[PDB]
């Protein structure tokens, strides 16, 4: 009983940042960046000016 | 002659080139592109 019970949590309790690095790239690449309906003219009013 | 990528429609007849030059020329910069003139009603 002490072979099977730490090869399932650190294989899963050393892959937590492997539960880490997909959460904060989209919370400052989803915390800068805000909406939408004005890109839209980012190609409809702005070349010459 | 030389190969070049350009699109071409055919209307009616004629095979005319379709150019929408905004992208190659006048771009990211201070040019009027023409074809934005405005009217009075």
């Amino acid at each position: 009983r002490a072979i099977q019970q730490m090869a399932r949590n650190l294989r899963t309790v050393s892959d937590s940042f492997e539960r880490g690095t997909a959460d904060q790239l989209l919370g400052v690449l989803l915390e800068k960046a805000p909406p939408l309906s004005l890109l839209s003219p980012i190609n409809k009013f702005q070349p010459e000016g | 002659n030389a190969r070049v990528p350009a699109d071409l429609v055919i209307v009616g007849d004629k095979l005319v080139f379709l150019e929408a030059l905004e992208r190659r020329v006048y771009q990211a910069t201070r040019v009027a592109y023409p074809l934005i003139g405005n009217i009075d009603i």
